[PDB]
């Protein structure tokens, strides 16, 4: 219970699998959004293609 | 008497951890015990660490001027947790005294006090026919405590009318400011009878008198502070009564 020593911190581990690495960022996020289009017109903008530098 | 001269500065600091208190001694060593008696049971509940552990009582100034202050057992640790209430709930009680009083200043003051534990300290009033006489309360400061003069206690009679010079017949050390730092008095239950009531009559008498006066070089701290940490040592009280919560 109540005690304040300075031992190295108290006990051992609790379970901290869902924390580690492998687990922080096995979540797949959003990176961006591109835009074509199958215009029938001459559009030069959004002429079919879209480019996208791979970045985070 | 206490003509020691461990080393001067500081070298080691041990910590007391008793129960859920910590202190942090200057050292460990250099340490009186009165008369050569550790606080031992009689030969009832004995709650330990409960009620023995360390418990620190109200800082005070000492300064130019200053003659002297004194305080009284168990009455000042009368307002310290379970010893507080362990000693309002029995009828009973008998406990030791692990009187550590500590000071510090710089290598640039200078002075000397001397800590004396007088067992059955009464205080002057030179009425022998009738002694007790000043009142309860005026008796029992607590843990503010009482202060000597130049109820009334005269310092160079050590406030009970016998010349400050013999003091050194009861248990004591010295804190000379160029030497030691703390004061280590383990004072065991001494009293008439095996066990009596807290509450009533008074063990011992902490008397903490200036025998150097206080001297700071040029313009420094214009006083210092003297800090009393106290301790129930292998205490035992009989019987809880109707627990009669305040």
């Amino acid at each position: 219970p109540s005690d304040t020593v300075q031992t190295r911190h108290v006990v051992q581990h609790r379970s901290r699998s869902e924390s580690s690495i492998e687990s922080f960022f096995a979540r797949g996020a959003c990176v961006t959004i591109m835009t074509v289009d199958n215009p029938a017109s001459t559009t030069n903008k959004d002429k079919l293609f879209a480019v996208w530098k791979i970045t985070y | 008497s206490p003509n020691i001269e461990a080393c001067g500065y500081s070298d080691r600091v041990l910590q007391l951890t008793l129960g859920n208190s910590t202190i942090t001694t200057q050292e460990a060593a250099n340490s009186v015990v009165a008369y050569g008696r550790w606080p031992e049971y009689l030969r009832p509940t004995e709650p330990d660490v409960a009620a023995c552990r360390f418990y620190t009582l109200d800082t005070v100034s000492w300064t130019k001027e200053s003659r002297g202050w004194w305080w009284k057992l168990p009455d000042a640790l009368r307002d310290m947790g379970l010893f507080g209430q362990n000693m309002y709930y029995h009828y009973l009680g008998r406990s030791g005294y692990t009187v550590h009083v500590q000071c510090n200043a710089s290598k640039f003051h200078q002075g000397a006090l001397g800590v004396f534990a007088v067992p059955e300290m009464c205080l002057a009033g030179d009425s022998n026919t009738t002694t007790m006489h000043t009142s309860y309360q005026n008796a029992n400061p607590g843990e503010k405590g009482g202060t000597f003069t130049g109820f009334c206690p005269v310092d160079y009679l050590l406030g009970n009318g016998t010349l400050l010079g013999n003091a050194f017949v009861f248990p004591h050390q010295i804190i000379n400011l160029r030497t030691n730092n703390c004061a280590t008095l383990v004072l065991p239950y001494v009293n008439s009878l095996s066990i009596d009531s807290m509450v009533k009559h008074n063990n011992w008498g902490i008397a903490i008198l200036p025998l150097a006066p206080l001297n700071f070089a040029s313009e420094s701290s214009p006083e210092i502070p003297i800090t009393l940490t106290i301790a129930p040592m292998c205490c035992e009280f009989n019987g809880l009564r109707n627990i009669t919560l305040p």
